[PDB]
């Protein structure tokens, strides 16, 4: 989901949109000023935060190598979900 | 293959190779793409409790150059033994 | 013979007594040369043993054969050679002292 | 001009259409590869060496990972040496049957063209098969050929070697005692053995004149030992004779290529040591040395001890060689590269002494020069 | 003002000079050796063209990666010329066809072309709008031409008041019209008295690349006349004879013959190259350059084989 | 600290080779601005030519004399010769500005610079 | 063959033919570089580094890189010496600046200085 | 071992000689090569037809420079470098901000499609697998501006398909 | 051990260890370093007053034949009192052996020009002449080979920079090609590659 | 057969291996060398270019791209 720029255009998922005295405003002249729509922020928050109830849980992302290599990450806290540096994704633990 | 039998004739009545046996046109010669995958074996190389790299450590087995001379005499010797002289080939040599 | 081996090169008739004198005139220009260096005593010494090979060997295939640096003439041109340098070697007196010093600190590669 | 094969600026100051002076003014190609592999480290700069000579696509690259390992005491394991042996002849073929074609283009003739460029570019599918690559294939690591060859390979390399040994004998029934290429070239580019030293020409010329020497044959710096083969040596010297010296290496490399197939072992593809070459996947994903090897490998490449070392290999065009001098680093103090290319383009008064200059066009296009290794 | 407009560094091949230029016409010639002096200065060029794309793809390779941008444009719409100068430091009016066509006749070109493009700049608040036009312009007769160039700065003075209006003489250049016209001359000659002033090409477009970068520019209208002054039977035997081309004295409009046998005359009233900073050369050594397509193999090579007084 | 020469024992004869090749640099020029059809005269070029070489005013080593008289005579050489071409020889020349000053000030509003 | 020798040093700045404002105006450094801060072990060290200054770098505004009009700044050469530093920097003709090779001083020290009974160096925690 | 040419003289029987001669006059096996010739002219030829019949490729071939990401996921790459450490000719421009969570990610990503050399050394380097060789072999650009692709440029490419790229890597994976 | 490491040979290394004592005895004017790595490639350190001697020496003299010449680059070094290293390369016909004759210089002196005794040694001498500027007196000729015409610097010195001070483009106001100060689009971002910690026990010089 | 016609030079159905969203047709022939086994069949207004003429490269989706270029066996 892209945002309004004020100048009748589109932002990008990252916040360089443009100003009113800018000269690569004239470098879009009659071309498309390319953004992909799919954004990183807006996927992740739409899965299903998992519970796994042990304590310290791998992590691979799916498939042998087919993905990032294994972290181990803890699931003590309850104030944070615990998130993966790779898979970016959150996890829980139950009892 | 599949060509008219008069002119495969005039082909080798042109040249005697007998053209048609190999062709270069290779039909289906090349196996099936998408195979059955590999198990990579390894070598000498995990098999456990002497791999010490002490061992086979080619990297700090480098020697510093040794020097001779700076800034009764069976000698006169060459550098190599002198080299034997070749031998004439077998299948079909010339002559 | 017929068919040397080599391109710009062919054997002559007399192939003993073109070397034999060959390797007299090389013990000629080898005895000026001063006593004290060495390198009249390697090149005299695998000269006369050169020769002494050639000496008892009638045959030329069998000299040929057991003399190393086959076949024949680039043994005649290689000894050509010699004669140039023992020529040369008249003078630049290669067994004198050395001359002056390195910087001393050199050859020391990792820098 | 396309008789100046590749690009070659030739101030010829002749005598009309019969000559007095031939100057090979080079260096239009002039790239800068020494200074930029100063600038580098060696993992970096394989490619300057993939992309130096660009036909012998593999033999160079064999001649750099056999200066990195001869520098660096480590031996590969013998599969990876049969299928660089195996590489190294498949190369050798086309850069002789390219050398063949393009003096055949030089001289007219413009048939064997066509159809030895059919079957270069079925060689063409073998490089995309194995690498991935059109013409420039890496796959050559210091800790050998990476990334091994798939299944269903050694059909193809069998059935292109049948084929392949068909369409040679035919190139024999097109050319060679065809009378007009014959006496088109028969006493041109003559060169005497004193010469053939004194000028330090190497390989191919040396067979084609006189002097019976071989690198392979006479320094292993591969299992060409157990291999067995006969080199042609040329007589007389006479340019077509030189030829048909390239004919017969190139039907003496199928011989070689059908051993290899015999004595094919299926050991292993890199070396057994992760400080010289990076790990495979399943270790890259689980095991910790093999993620820390992978990761300071690609930054920062390996060190190397101290040395100023050379060594050569038998390139199609001869004594191929490569002067390594390496500070106690990951960097190469300084490469150097011995063309046999530029050996070769510097007899090329002595070879023009006293023709005219459709025998220059066949002399320049005679001896396989590229200019992408004679510039150095 | 925005961030990367400010200058940087060495001058030449990508350092980003203080003008986004737009320049109209520029498939020619005048335009395009002003681009070739901003390439080298180092800015950002819009350049709308009407035409075939070739003669953009030739004014191409002159500025560096990406410096140079391209648009379409005419002299029916307001959509385009709004859209060219959006975004523009500095914007110069070149445009002027020699001939009339079937369309557009000298009337409304320079009426229709500089009240539209001066009026949507003035209001789309640009800086420095430079126009060029001729010398001699009159209100008078005997030109269509100039007196519709008179029209022009007229037009141009009238709106946007602090624009610069700029009047070289004739110019020559290594593509010159005039001594290109000359060249049809030899299949074929006119010879009355009259004064004329060249002035060579680079010089002019160096005067207008230091007026363009440099304010106090605005209101005062500049005249370029470079430092001859001499009569057109003097240039006839000085261009054929180092042509070396024999003579005997005796794709055109009569506007063209009128243009060459008008008059040139001077105004003080106005500063000039040397009052602006800017040095001037004389005819010679570039007629050397210009003059050698038409000498075929006599006499190609020469150099001072012929000098030819002023006045 | 006796270096091996090149030419000379002193200056004088460095001295003497290097007004032999401007002799030669005068004598050349002409004969190039006539055959490359270039758009020069030729006092201009002789007066380019006699400041390359007052560039070098301050050498004095008798080696680095003979070096640059080497270099110039291997240039006369590639001039004698047609080898080089047109655009070497208005590389000589400095005529496509570069127009950069010696001033402070304008060194200074165009700046970041000494 | 025993020729001038005498006190006049060597002027190649005419000879390797780089322009006269990388010659006058380029002012060196001659250094040590120290240990990096964040890493341990001075293996880094025994090498004369000479730099030279950092001029601009811009924008630039087709991809926002890193655009600078310096043939020079990319160099650093390697010497053992501070002599043969100095002997280099004078011979190629521009200017230099030295900074020592501060070393490390050392120090004395025990763990069974860490334990004591009236010294007041005490971690209390190991 | 060697086997060396031309060893031959010329046989001095009548049937040799007049055969030598026959050769001489007629240019008889001039004749067999035109015969050679017209053996491969009733040949069929061997060529493709380009838009309609493509030629064939590899799967390990080396193509575009895309960037996958993960089963309904993040960008997979990292911000690790190693493809500008690896990078020969150094045409990976990288810089780097983590994003607004903590997660870390990049800004700037480009890929300079002219001073690229096409190793694959950032697809070995790459510890993710996150660049990855496309299949396609199609750029083919009328401007110089429009061969320098910036990040979303990329995800866009990599975009246009993944199930190519992931059909060639799971077909791939164990060999490298 | 046995695997991954290349073994050494000691048949090759006892010969040149033989061999470099012999010619160190022979020529001892001219013999300063004779020395042998443990891959055993010979390599003689030479004063530069008897390079032609020890060439015309080694070209004959029938114990060691040395037909074929390798290169001679004289890699630029900075730190020394005499700079550069010529480094000839030689490679006998006879025997299967190599070695190497490193003689020293530097920048001005003059060195005798092996053309006369290879003639393989006039292109790599006019190559090294043009690329580092070591000036060769008694040879015939002194051209510029594998660069432009109107360029100097001896570029792979260390003192010249990895992109060139010039850089040439064409511009259409003198309709032809000329030459610029150098401006790069891009810093060519260099890395430090360095790593500490010892990479090498056995080549610590003795420090100071 | 006018299509077919001028659309190249061939008249070779008679495999019909399958076809596609975009509306394009992919066939597929044994008999033919390696080189001749697999061709496209570009529809016509897939983009409205009037794409009966001047068809391009990289009009075929990318699974048949896959296909086409002959990686697998199997459509
Ligand atoms: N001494 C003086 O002061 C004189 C000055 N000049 C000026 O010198 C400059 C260069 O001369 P010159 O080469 O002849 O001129 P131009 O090349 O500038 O010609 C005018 C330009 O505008 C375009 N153009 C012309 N008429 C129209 C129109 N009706 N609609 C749309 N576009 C149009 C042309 O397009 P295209 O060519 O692509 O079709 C051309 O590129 C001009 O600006 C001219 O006014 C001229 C004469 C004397
Ligand atoms: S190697 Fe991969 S994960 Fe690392 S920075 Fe490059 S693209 Fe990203
Ligand atoms: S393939 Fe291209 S982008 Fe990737 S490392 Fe090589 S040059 Fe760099
Ligand atoms: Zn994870």
């Amino acid at each position: 989901g892209v945002r309004t720029s004020p100048t009748g255009e589109k932002v990008t998922h990252t916040g360089q949109v443009y100003d009113d005295e800018d000269y690569r405003r004239v470098r879009f002249v009659g071309r498309q000023k390319e953004v992909n729509e799919n954004f990183a922020i807006d996927l992740i928050a739409e899965q299903p935060v998992s519970q796994v109830g042990s304590r310290v849980i791998s992590c691979d992302g799916g498939g042998g190598a087919l993905g990032h290599p294994r972290v181990y990450i803890n699931l003590d806290k309850e104030t944070k979900t615990g998130t993966c540096g790779y898979c970016g994704l959150q996890f829980r633990q139950q009892h | 293959a599949s060509a008219t039998r008069l002119i495969q004739g005039l082909r080798n009545w042109a040249s005697g190779r007998d053209l048609q046996a190999k062709l270069q046109l290779r039909y289906q010669e090349i196996s099936k793409r998408t195979q059955p995958p590999p198990k990579l074996p390894v070598g000498p190389s995990h098999r456990l409790s002497n791999n010490y790299y002490c061992a086979r450590d080619g990297r700090r087995e480098a020697m510093p150059p040794s020097i001779v001379m700076s800034s009764s005499e069976k000698k006169a010797v060459s550098p190599a033994p002198p080299i034997k002289r070749w031998e004439l080939s077998q299948d079909e040599p010339y002559l | 013979k017929k068919t040397t081996g080599l391109v710009g090169l062919a054997v002559c008739e007399t192939p003993h007594e073109r070397l034999k004198i060959l390797y007299t005139k090389i013990l000629d220009v080898l005895g000026h040369i001063p006593k004290n260096a060495a390198y009249r005593k390697y090149t005299e010494q695998i000269t006369n043993e050169k020769l002494s090979i050639v000496k008892a060997e009638p045959d030329v295939k069998k000299l040929e054969e057991q003399l190393q640096g086959g076949q024949i003439e680039e043994v005649i041109l290689q000894a050509e050679n010699e004669l140039s340098l023992a020529r040369k070697m008249i003078q630049w007196k290669p067994w004198e002292p050395l001359v002056e010093e390195p910087p001393a600190s050199q050859w020391k590669w990792p820098i | 001009h396309p008789a100046a094969h590749g690009v070659l600026r030739l101030v010829m100051e002749l005598s009309g259409e019969m000559v007095r002076k031939c100057d090979p003014h080079i260096g239009l190609l002039h790239r800068g590869t020494e200074k930029l592999i100063e600038y580098k480290t060696y993992l970096q700069a394989l490619p300057y060496f993939d992309r130096l000579d660009y036909v012998s696509m593999m033999c160079n690259e064999q001649a750099y990972s056999l200066a990195v390992e001869k520098l660096l005491n480590i031996q590969p394991p013998p599969r990876a040496q049969w299928i660089r042996v195996l590489f190294g002849e498949i190369t050798r073929l086309l850069n002789h049957i390219m050398a063949v074609t393009t003096h055949a283009l030089d001289i007219g003739a413009m048939t064997p063209f066509f159809w030895m460029f059919e079957e270069r570019e079925k060689m063409f599918e073998f490089y995309e098969r194995v690498s991935g690559a059109r013409m420039h294939a890496a796959y050559v690591r210091p800790g050998g050929v990476h990334q091994d060859l798939p299944l269903g390979l050694m059909d193809d390399i069998y059935e292109f070697s049948k084929n392949f040994s068909l369409r040679i004998d035919e190139l024999e029934e097109m050319l060679t005692n065809n009378r007009i290429w014959r006496n088109r070239t028969v006493d041109i580019g003559v060169v005497t053995a004193e010469d053939a030293l004194n000028y330090g020409f190497s390989g191919v010329m040396l067979r084609g004149s006189g002097i019976q020497w071989d690198l392979r044959k006479t320094q292993p710096y591969d299992v060409y030992d157990q291999v067995e083969f006969d080199v042609p040596i040329g007589s007389r010297g006479d340019c077509y004779d030189r030829y048909l010296c390239r004919v017969e290496e190139m039907r003496q490399s199928i011989r070689i290529i059908s051993q290899c197939l015999n004595k094919m072992p299926p050991g292993e593809i890199k070396v057994d040591d992760a400080k010289v070459s990076p790990p495979k996947r399943a270790e890259m994903k689980t095991s910790m040395e093999s993620l820390i090897h992978h990761f300071k490998l690609y930054t920062e490449g390996y060190q190397v001890p101290p040395g100023a070392t050379y060594t050569a290999i038998e390139a199609p065009k001869g004594e191929f060689g490569v002067y390594l001098v390496s500070d106690g680093s990951s960097r190469p103090y300084r490469c150097k590269i011995k063309a046999p290319g530029f050996a070769h383009l510097a007899g090329l008064d002595k070879m023009s002494k006293g023709h005219m200059l459709a025998d220059v066009v066949a002399i320049i296009g005679t001896q396989d020069i590229v200019f992408g290794e004679v510039d150095r | 003002l925005h961030h990367a407009v400010i200058p940087h560094g060495k001058g030449g091949r990508s350092s980003v000079s203080g003008i986004v230029a737009t320049v109209f016409g520029a498939t020619g010639f005048l335009g395009r050796y002003l681009v070739n002096h901003l390439g080298r200065m180092g800015s950002q060029v819009i350049v709308p063209y009407r035409c075939e794309p070739y003669d953009t793809m030739h004014l191409r390779p002159m500025g560096d990666l990406g410096q140079i941008i391209f648009m379409d444009w005419n002299g029916r719409d307001k959509d385009s010329i709004r859209r060219a100068v959006e975004h523009s430091n500095v914007v110069i009016n070149l445009v002027g066809r020699e001939w009339e066509t079937k369309n557009f006749d000298f009337e409304d070109v320079f009426v229709k072309i500089p009240q539209a493009i001066a009026q949507v700049s003035k209001e789309a608040g640009v800086e420095k709008f430079i126009h060029i036009s001729h010398l001699n312009a009159d209100i008078k007769s005997s030109s269509k031409y100039l007196r519709n160039k008179a029209v022009g700065e007229k037009e141009v003075r009238e709106t946007f008041p602090e624009a610069t209006i700029i009047k070289p003489a004739d110019i020559f250049g290594r593509e010159d019209r005039f001594l290109n016209y000359f060249a049809n001359i030899r299949w074929f000659s006119l010879g009355k008295k009259t004064v004329k002033q060249p002035v060579y090409i680079v010089d002019v477009t160096k005067g207008i690349i230091n007026a363009i970068k440099d304010p106090d520019a605005r209101g005062k209208t500049f005249a370029f006349v470079g430092p001859n002054r001499y009569l057109l039977f003097d240039l006839v035997q000085y261009v054929f004879a180092v042509a070396h081309r024999p003579f005997l004295p005796y794709w055109t409009t009569r506007d063209k013959v009128e243009r060459i046998h008008t008059t040139d005359r001077t105004l003080p009233h106005l500063p000039g190259l040397e009052d602006l900073g800017v040095q001037a050369t004389p005819l010679e050594l570039k007629a050397i350059e210009v003059l050698r397509r038409h000498r075929t193999y006599r006499w190609l090579s020469s150099e001072i084989e012929d000098v030819q007084p002023a006045k | 600290t006796s270096v091996k020469p090149i030419f000379s024992r002193d200056m004088n004869e460095a001295k003497r080779r290097v007004r032999e090749l401007y002799r030669a640099w005068y004598r050349e020029v002409p004969n190039t601005v006539h055959l490359f059809q270039l758009d020069i005269s030729v006092k201009q070029g002789r007066d380019k030519v006699r400041e390359m070489f007052k560039k070098n005013a301050h050498v004095t080593d008798p080696r680095v004399v003979d070096l640059l008289v080497i270099k110039g005579k291997m240039e006369l050489e590639e001039t004698i010769n047609v080898w080089k071409q047109r655009t070497h020889v208005m590389r000589f020349f400095h005529e496509t500005e570069a127009p950069r000053p010696k001033d402070f000030l304008s060194k200074f509003y165009v700046g970041h610079d000494p | 063959t025993q020729l001038i020798t005498v006190d006049e040093k060597l002027d190649i700045t005419t000879l390797t033919g780089v322009p006269e404002e990388h010659i006058k105006t380029r002012k060196a450094r001659i250094f040590v570089p120290a240990r990096n801060n964040m890493q341990s072990g001075v293996n880094n060290t025994k090498k004369w580094k000479m730099e030279f200054d950092t001029r601009e770098r811009w924008e630039n505004p087709l991809m926002g890189w890193a655009s600078t009009a310096d043939p020079l700044s990319n160099l650093v050469l390697t010497f053992s010496t501070k002599e043969d530093a100095i002997a280099f920097a004078e011979k190629n003709g521009w200017s230099y600046d030295v900074e020592e090779r501060k070393v490390p001083k050392p120090k004395s020290k025990s763990y069974g200085a860490n334990f004591s009974w009236n010294k007041r160096t005490r971690v209390s925690t190991k | 071992t060697y086997k060396y040419v031309n060893l031959r003289e010329p046989s001095m029987d009548m049937k040799s000689v007049t055969d030598r001669a026959a050769q001489t006059l007629l240019w008889t096996e001039l004749i067999r090569g035109l015969g050679m010739t017209l053996s491969y002219l009733f040949r069929e030829p061997a060529t493709i037809n380009y838009p309609f019949e493509k030629g064939p490729l590899s799967p390990r071939f080396r193509g575009e420079h895309a960037l996958r990401r993960y089963p309904s996921g993040e960008e997979r790459c990292i911000a690790c470098k190693l493809c500008e450490a690896v990078c020969p000719a150094q045409a990976i421009t990288i810089e780097a901000e983590p994003r607004a969570d903590g997660s870390r990610r990049t800004t700037r990503y480009d890929i300079d499609m002219t001073k690229c050399i096409y190793c694959g050394f950032c697809q070995e380097a790459c510890p993710v697998d996150a660049i990855v060789e496309g299949p396609n072999f199609e750029f083919s650009t009328e401007t110089h501006e429009e061969l320098l692709y910036n990040k979303e440029k990329l995800l866009n490419n990599g975009d246009k398909w993944e199930a190519e790229i992931a059909a060639n890597i799971q077909a791939d994976y164990l060999y490298r | 051990t046995r695997p991954t490491v290349r073994p050494r040979n000691d048949v090759a290394h006892k010969q040149l260890s033989a061999f470099g004592e012999y010619v160190a005895e022979i020529l001892p004017k001219y013999v300063q370093q004779v020395q042998v790595s443990c891959f055993s490639e010979l390599e003689i350190c030479i004063h530069p007053d008897g390079v032609i001697p020890v060439l015309t020496f080694l070209r004959d003299h029938s114990n060691a034949q040395f037909k074929s010449l390798a290169d001679l680059t004289a890699v630029d070094i900075p730190t020394r009192q005499n700079r550069f290293e010529i480094v000839y390369n030689l490679l006998s016909l006879r025997f299967n052996s190599r070695i190497r004759v490193k003689t020293y210089t530097d920048e001005l002196t003059p060195v005798e020009s092996s053309v006369s005794v290879y003639k393989a040694a006039n292109w790599y001498e006019r190559e090294i002449w043009d690329m580092f500027g070591v000036f060769f007196a008694n040879h015939p000729d002194l051209r510029r080979i594998l660069t432009d015409y109107g360029f100097e610097g001896h570029p792979f010195r260390k003192d010249f920079p990895l992109s060139g001070y010039v850089e040439l483009r064409y511009d259409d106001e003198v309709k032809r090609v000329v030459a610029e100060p150098v401006e790069l689009a891009q810093e060519f971002r260099k890395f430090d590659l360095n790593s500490p910690w010892e990479a090498f026990p056995a080549y610590r010089q003795p420090p100071e | 057969y006018l299509r077919v016609l001028f659309r190249a030079n061939d008249v070779r159905v008679g495999t019909l291996v399958g076809e596609d969203k975009y509306g394009n047709k992919y066939y597929e022939d044994n008999k033919q060398f390696f080189g001749r086994h697999r061709w496209v069949i570009y529809t016509t207004e897939m983009n409205g270019k009037n794409t009966f003429w001047d068809v391009d490269g990289s009009m075929v989706p990318p699974e048949w791209h896959r296909w086409l270029h002959c990686m697998t066996d199997d459509p």
